[PDB]
């Protein structure tokens, strides 16, 4: 049930999600490895995902968490980058796009430098790199980011 | 899936030695994202 509507670079939506975009860049240690060489990106589009039942199932799960947590969701706008971003906006988030070999163990990861996100676009350490060049810093091939509405609620704090 | 610590939602990677980076963060429910942008996207060769 997932129709995408385009914003116009003129509305101030599109405006403020580009500007998350390219001001939340940073460098990597992997000197651009996994996700390229860049200091910032050529926005092509940016659509608004509408989905009745996904919204019904996060804002549910929502008001669950935040009456666990003094009325306080904690929600947080995270990028997150996938292959499988066409089956993540027509399906939502489950299970199968968890990374398992995780840090912090096997969930849905997310990130605040979009630039972070952008290094698990072609899979894990950028994989292979884009389908047509095998070319993990690819300047060419349009690449695809989520910005999502994430419920945090008590989050355990882990230090690096 | 796992599951959340006991008494905790979700995990935040804290960065503890490179002074530039920003949080990562963990939820282990589906339910608890939702994807409201899709950004297609170049990035761009420097100078
Ligand atoms: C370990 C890990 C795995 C995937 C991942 C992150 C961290 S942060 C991020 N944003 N999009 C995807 N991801
Ligand atoms: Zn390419």
């Amino acid at each position: 049930g997932t129709i995408l509507i385009d914003l116009s670079p003129d509305d101030k939506e599109f405006q403020s999600v580009e500007e998350e975009m390219q001001s939340t860049v940073r460098e990597h240690r992997d000197g651009g490895h996994a996700g390229g060489i860049f200091n910032r990106y050529n926005i092509l589009k940016i659509q608004k995902v509408c989905n009745k039942k996904l919204w019904e199932r996060y804002t549910h799960r929502r008001k669950e968490v935040s009456e666990e947590n003094h009325n306080h969701a904690n929600e947080r706008m995270l990028f997150h980058g996938s292959p499988f971003v066409n089956a993540i906006i027509h399906k939502g988030f489950d299970e199968r796009h968890a990374y398992i070999g995780g840090m912090f163990g096997a969930g849905i990861y997310f990130a605040e430098n979009s630039s972070k996100s952008n290094q698990y676009v072609y899979g894990i350490g950028g994989g292979t790199g884009c389908p047509v060049h095998k070319d993990r810093s690819c300047y060419i091939c349009h690449r695809q980011l989520l910005f999502c509405r994430v419920t945090l609620g008590k989050s355990f704090l882990q230090f690096s | 899936m796992a599951h959340s610590p006991p008494g905790h939602h979700s995990v935040t990677g804290r960065p503890s030695v490179n002074g530039l980076a920003l949080a990562e963060y963990v939820i282990y429910r589906g339910e608890q994202a939702y994807p409201e942008y899709l950004i297609t996207y170049q990035i761009m060769r420097p100078e």
